[PDB]
C-alpha cells in the first residue's frame, strides 16, 4: 500500500533557482487586463533598438579644432566596463551578468555650426600593441573616413573577432578574454570654419547601438560598490 | 554608413561574416530572469501579545543594487505575482525556543488591520494568547516550528492583489486628493500586500523576507542606473573575477 | 519561466496563478 | 523640402524645422475607459487644438545635463483656455498628446537638444507639475535616449514632432494629479556661436480628449 | 438613526441626504449589500438606490438626486449640485424612484473599507435635494412627508478577495 | 400613467406631472450654421444635459398678469457650469432648449399658469436677459396662448414640457446678447387653497450645442 | 426610472458604458470560501485517568466576528462534511514531554 | 487525552468542504454606526501614509 | 549553521564585503553581500539535526571556450608571465562561496 | 471548491466525502 | 473494504493478500 521513497541527502535544503514553483494560497484569482504600449519580454531587445551615450571626459562627445591632424581624437579599450561604455545603456545593462558576445555600433552626430566641415577618421585597434597614437600608425588597420558637410552624422561597427565564444563583461587585468581591443577617431582633415572667428570647435557625439549580433549570457549578482 | 541622425532612431552597420548566435538572447528574458526567490528586505517578528506593525510587500524601492533591485526600475509599470520564502536566522544560542510557532498570515491589496488580541489557548494554567488578525480563516495562515526543524522556513503562491490593471513603478503626480510631500511616488497601493509575523519568538532571530515574481511583465523601458562609479579615463575598471590574471 | 519541471501543475493554473482576461 | 504641417483642431502648424514625427510607443486609441460605467463628452475638435508655449530662452555656458521639465500640462494648463475650462469640471481625462518644441537658431550655431516624452517621469521634487528649470544627474543623457524621442541639431533643423498616445496605471486619470507624458529637453551639446539669445519654443496639444462626468459649480 | 429623509414645505435650497459613497459611510454600514463587504477587501460596482415615498395620499413633493464625483469639497445647494450628474421626480403617481450611482474611477477595484482621502476610497457623495418643498391638503394634516432610501447591489458589481476581520471598532 | 421622463445627456427628469412633450414650431436640426466658414465643435452629451432652477414661489393675491421672465438662459446661464465654460470662450452658438416647468400644489388648489416658449421677446426694459418678475398688460394673458405653449393646471398635475428648435434672424448666434428663446409664465387664475408656498421649479437645458471658433484667454 | 416599490422586489438603473466584470463574482463563493481550515474554538486535552467531557464540534455559534463566524449565519440551513486539524500550542517549556 | 492535558493547548480547525447554504437571512454589521455623512476609517494596506 | 553555498559561472564578479544584516531583538547577524540570493543560486541547510549536513546540484558548463583546454601550451594573457603558462582564462567550471 | 490539485482523488469520492441520492 | 485509494496496489494481489482456488 504505502509507496517507498528515499530522500537525497540534499533534502531540506532552500535552492534560490529551483525550476518549478511554490504551495499556491490564494487562488482564483482573475486579474485584470492592461491596455500599456511599450512593453518587452527581452532586455537585449531595447539596447539594440536604442543607443547611449557614451562618457568622454565627462561630456558625451569630442572636439574638433582646425590645429589638430596627428593625434588622437577618442580611444579606450572595448571592453563592457571601460570608461565611456560606463553610463550607457548597453554596458550598464550587462551587469546584471558575466559574458557577452557582440560587435558594437557607434553613430557620429556632428554638431558644428552649419558652415563648418570637418571631414576625419575613425580605426579599430585590435589587441596587440600598446595603442597606436597618430593616424599614420593607425590607418595601416582597419579604419573609416567621413566627411561631414550634407551627412549630419556617421556610424561605425567595431565587430566581434577573437578565439573565445563569449567575452567579459567586467574588465580585469589584461587577459585574452577582457580586451577585445581599443576604438579609435582621428583628425583626418582639421576643422574649418567661415571665420575661425565666430566658429572655433565644431563637436560629435558618440551614441553606442548594441551589434546586431550582441548578446549577454549568464546572470550574475552584483558584487561590491567600486 | 552614412547617419542622418538626430531623429532618434538609432543606426547599424553589420560587419563581414556577421557571427553566428547562440545562447539565443534568452539569459536577458525579463520574466525568466526575475522568476528566483531573490534575498531581499530582512525583518524582526511580533510577540503575539500587543499591536502589530503589518509588514508591506512592496519591492518597488530599490537602493542596495543587488541586481534585482536594478531590473525592477528599468521598466516602469510591472505587474507579476508573488511568491514567499520566509527562514528566520537565530540571532543569539539556538536552542532558546523549544517550539516557536510563527503565525506567518498574509493579507491582499486593501485588508484591514488594527490587530489587539482575542485569541487565547487554555491549557492547565497559563494561556499564550495569539494575534487577533493573525489566527487562520480567509488570508493564508502558515505554522510552522522553530525547532528541530531542518529549515525553519515555508513558502508560497500569493497572485496579484492591487486594483490597478498594472503597477506603476514611478507616479507622477501624487496618492491622495491631499497634495502632500510623500503621496508623491506613492499612489495607493502599488503592491503586492502585507505579512503578520507573530510568534513565541520576535527576538533571538530574523527572517530573510523573499519573491519569486513569477509571470513579471514589464512595460515602458527606462534608462538603466551604472552602479559603479566612472573609472580613469581610457581605460578598464578591474573587478576580480573567475577568471582575472592569478 | 524558470519551471521546467513536470510537477508545477499538481496545483492546476487558477490556484497556481492568476488569469488575465 | 521639409514641409512639416500638423494639423489639430483648426491649429495649423507648419515649420519646415521639422524632420520626423516621431510616435511615442504607440498611435493614440480613442475607445473609451475600461473602468468608468459613466457617461463621457467626446471634447471636440476646436478646444483640443494647440496652444503654444514659449518654453524659455536658451543661453551659452548651458553644461551638458540642463532641461526644460515640461509635465504636460498643468500649471501651464491654466493657459489653454478652452480646453483648459473643461478638465476643470469633469472628474477624469483620457488623452496623449502632440507637441512640436521649436528652436529659433543660424549657421553659427552649435547645441543639440535631446528632447524626450517621458512616461511617469519620476522627480519634480513634490513641485512637480511645474513647468521649469531642474537639471539631471548627468547620465539621464547618456541615458535619456532611450525613452521615445528625436533630437534637435542647430546644424540640421528647429522642430521636434513628438507625437504621444495616452498612459496612466490605470484606464483614464485626474489630470490634476497625474502627468504621464512629461516632456524633457537636455543640452547635449552645449551652445556655441553669436551672441544673440537662440529662443525655445512648443506648441502643446491634446488630442481624443474625453473627459468623464462634470462637477459642482464653482460658486 | 431611521430609514428614511424629510420633505417639508419649508426646504429648497438645503441639501436633503448626503453620504461618501464607500462601503463604510455611514448611511451604507447597515445594509447587506454593505456588511457582505467586509469579509473581503474590494469592490467593482456601481449601486442602486429606490425612494420610497411615505406621505399622506393627498400630498405631493416633486424632487432632485444627484451625484458627486469626488474634487470639490460637498456641494451644498441644489444650484451648485444640479450642474452634475442628477435626476429630478415626482412624487404622486409614480409611488417610489429608482437612481443608479455609477462606477466612474482610474482603479478597477476599489476600497471595501474606507480610511483618510485616497484616490480609491471614496468615489464621491450621493445627494438628493428639494427640487421642490412638499405640498399637502392642509398644512395642519400633513406636515411632513418621508422617504425610504433602499440599497440595491448594482448590476456590474462584486467583491473580490476575502480577508480577516479585523478588531471590533 | 403619466410617466415624463425626459433625458438629454445624463440628466434624467423624471416627473409624472408632465401631460404633454410640447414641441414649439418645429424639431431642432444639427446641420451647421449656413453663414459660418468657421470650424464648429459639437458639445458633448455631458455639459449640455440640464440644469434645474427653482424658478420662484408662487403666492396667493397674484393678479392674472403676473409672469416669470426666463430669457433663456443668460444671467442664469451662469450657472449651467460646464456648458456655460464654454460658451465664453467661443463666439457663437447653434442651440434650442428642452425645458420642464414643475410647481409642488395639492388637492385645495386653484391657479393655473400659461407657460409659454415667446420667439423674440419683447420687453424686458433694457434690463433684458435677467430673468424676473415683470408683470404683462392683462391681454397678453387673453393671447399669451398664441406663442406655442403648454397650461399648468393644478387641478390636473405639475409640469409643463416645452421643447424648443433653435431660433434667431441670422442662421446662428452669440448667446451673450441674443436670447431668441425666453420663456414665460403667466397666471390665468389666482391661486387658491392652504396658506403654505407653492414654490415653483424648472429643469432648463441646451440641445444640439455647437458653438464657433474660440477666444483670447481672459489673462 | 419609476419604482413603484412596496411590494418586495428592488429596482435598478442601470448607466451608460454598463461596466465590464472580471473576477466573476466568484470570490462570493459559498462553498469556495468555506472550504478553508479556520481557526475556530480551542481547548484543554484530557488526563488518561477519569471521566472526560466529550468535545462537540457544533461550528454554528458564533459571536468573536473572525470573519467565519458571520457567513455561517447568513444562511438558515447548512450541509457541509467537515475536517479538522488539532495543532497544540505548549503553555510552558516545551521541553517537558518527552513524547 | 494524551500523557499532557497541561503544558499545552490545541487550536482546532475546520474545513467545509462541500458547503450547500439555504434559506438567506440578514448580514450581521459588525461594526459600530461611525458619525453620520462619513467615512469609517481603518488602518489598511492602502490608507495614506 | 546556516551555509550560503553560492555558485558563480565563469566570469561573475567578486568583492564581498558586508552589506546583508538580519535584524532581530539586539545583535543582528550579517551576510555576506554577494551571498544572498539572486542570480547565481543559493542553498541554505542547516548544520544541526541534519541527517545529512549535504547538499548538491546541477551547474552547466560555464566557461566561454567551445571545450575546455586541459594543458595549454601557450600562455593566458599577454603578459607572457610565469604562472599563466599552462593557465589559459577561465578553463574551468565556477566559483562557489561558502 | 479550493482543491484545485490532481491528487485530491487518491481517496476516491465515497471515503472522501458523502454523498446524497 | 476500507481502502479506496489508488495506491493499494503498489504491491500486486500476490504479495499484498492470499489467494482461494
Amino acid at each position: 500500500a504505502p509507496i517507498r521513497v528515499v530522500s537525497v541527502p540534499e533534502s531540506d535544503s532552500f535552492m534560490s533557482s529551483v525550476p518549478d514553483n511554490s504551495t499556491p494560497l490564494y487562488p482564483k484569482v482573475v486579474v485584470p487586463p492592461r491596455q500599456v504600449p511599450g512593453r518587452f519580454t527581452n532586455f537585449i531587445d531595447v539596447a539594440k533598438q536604442t543607443y547611449s551615450f557614451c562618457s568622454i571626459s565627462g561630456k558625451p562627445y569630442f572636439e574638433v579644432t582646425n590645429t589638430s591632424g596627428d593625434e588622437p581624437l577618442f580611444q579606450m579599450d572595448v571592453s563592457l566596463s571601460a570608461a565611456e561604455l560606463h553610463g550607457t545603456y548597453v554596458a550598464s545593462l550587462s551587469s546584471f551578468f558575466a559574458q557577452y558576445r557582440g560587435s558594437l555600433n557607434f553613430n557620429f552626430i556632428f554638431t558644428g555650426a552649419a558652415a563648418t566641415k570637418a571631414k576625419f577618421l575613425v580605426a579599430f585597434v585590435p589587441p596587440h600593441s600598446a595603442a597606436p597614437k597618430t593616424r599614420d600608425e593607425a590607418m595601416a588597420c582597419i579604419h573609416a573616413v567621413w566627411d561631414v558637410g550634407l551627412n549630419s552624422a556617421f556610424s561605425f561597427n567595431v565587430p566581434y573577432s577573437s578565439p573565445a565564444d563569449f567575452m567579459a563583461v567586467y574588465s580585469a587585468e589584461a587577459t585574452v578574454v577582457n580586451v577585445s581591443g581599443w576604438l579609435q577617431v582621428y583628425a583626418l582633415t582639421a576643422l574649418t570654419s567661415t571665420d575661425i572667428a565666430v566658429n572655433s570647435k565644431g563637436r560629435v557625439l558618440v551614441a553606442v547601438s548594441a551589434g546586431p549580433d550582441f548578446s549577454l549570457r549568464h546572470p550574475v549578482d552584483l558584487p561590491d560598490k567600486q | 554608413v552614412t547617419n542622418v541622425g538626430e531623429d532618434g532612431e538609432p543606426g547599424e552597420t553589420e560587419p563581414r561574416h556577421a557571427l553566428s548566435p547562440v545562447d539565443m538572447h534568452v539569459h536577458t528574458d525579463v520574466s525568466f530572469l526575475l522568476d528566483r526567490f531573490f534575498d531581499v528586505e530582512t525583518l524582526e517578528l511580533s510577540n503575539l501579545t500587543g499591536s502589530p506593525a503589518t509588514h508591506v510587500l512592496d519591492p518597488f524601492g530599490s537602493t542596495a543594487q543587488l541586481a534585482w533591485a536594478r531590473l525592477l526600475n528599468t521598466c516602469t509599470y510591472f505587474f507579476s505575482d508573488l511568491e514567499l520564502s520566509i527562514q528566520f536566522k537565530f540571532t543569539t544560542t539556538p536552542s532558546s525556543v523549544g517550539e516557536g510557532f510563527v503565525w506567518v498570515k498574509w493579507f491582499p491589496v486593501g485588508a484591514p488591520t488594527k490587530t489587539t488580541d482575542a485569541w487565547q489557548l487554555e491549557g492547565g494554567g497559563n494561556s499564550v494568547r495569539i494575534q487577533q488578525l493573525a489566527v487562520a480563516g480567509m488570508s493564508p495562515t502558515v505554522v510552522f516550528k522553530i525547532a528541530g526543524s531542518r529549515s525553519q522556513a515555508c513558502g508560497f503562491s500569493v497572485p496579484y492583489t492591487s486594483m490597478w490593471r498594472v503597477v506603476p513603478v514611478f507616479y507622477n503626480g501624487w496618492g491622495a486628493p491631499t497634495k502632500e510631500k510623500a503621496t508623491y511616488n506613492w499612489l495607493p497601493g502599488a503592491h503586492f500586500g502585507s505579512i503578520l509575523l507573530t510568534s513565541d519568538a520576535h527576538d533571538k532571530g530574523g527572517c530573510y523576507l523573499r519573491y519569486r515574481f513569477p509571470r513579471a511583465n514589464m512595460y515602458c523601458p527606462r534608462p538603466i542606473p551604472p552602479a559603479f562609479t566612472r573609472p580613469a579615463d581610457k581605460t578598464r575598471h578591474k573587478f576580480p573575477t573567475n577568471i582575472n590574471k592569478q | 519561466g524558470n519551471s521546467g519541471s513536470i510537477v508545477q501543475n499538481f496545483y492546476m493554473q487558477q490556484y497556481q496563478n492568476s488569469i488575465d482576461a | 523640402d521639409r514641409i512639416e504641417t500638423t494639423v489639430v483642431g483648426v491649429t495649423i502648424i507648419n515649420s519646415q524645422g521639422s524632420v520626423g514625427t516621431t510616435y511615442c510607443y504607440s498611435k493614440p486609441d480613442g475607445r473609451p475607459p475600461s473602468t468608468v460605467s459613466d457617461p463621457v463628452t467626446r471634447l471636440g475638435p476646436t478646444l483640443s487644438r494647440h496652444y503654444t508655449f514659449k518654453v524659455g530662452e536658451w543661453p551659452h555656458s548651458q553644461s551638458h545635463g540642463h532641461a526644460w521639465i515640461c509635465p504636460l500640462p498643468s500649471d501651464k494648463l491654466k493657459k489653454m483656455g478652452s480646453f483648459h475650462e473643461v478638465v476643470k469640471a469633469h472628474h477624469l481625462v483620457k488623452n496623449g498628446w502632440d507637441v512640436v518644441v521649436q528652436v529659433n537658431a543660424s549657421f553659427a550655431h552649435s547645441g543639440a537638444l535631446c528632447v524626450a516624452a517621458v512616461p511617469e517621469y519620476e522627480h519634480t521634487h513634490e513641485k512637480a507639475l511645474k513647468w521649469s528649470e531642474l537639471e539631471e544627474p548627468a547620465y539621464t543623457y547618456q541615458q535619456l535616449s532611450v525613452f521615445p524621442h528625436q533630437l534637435l541639431n542647430l546644424r540640421t533643423n528647429s522642430s521636434v514632432h513628438l507625437v504621444m498616445p495616452y498612459i496612466g496605471p490605470g484606464p483614464t486619470t485626474n489630470l490634476t494629479l497625474h502627468n504621464p507624458w512629461t516632456i524633457v529637453i537636455l543640452i547635449l551639446s552645449e551652445l556655441t556661436g553669436p551672441g544673440q539669445t537662440v529662443p525655445v519654443t512648443m506648441s502643446v496639444a491634446p488630442i481624443d480628449a474625453m473627459v468623464n462626468g462634470p462637477l459642482p459649480n464653482p460658486e
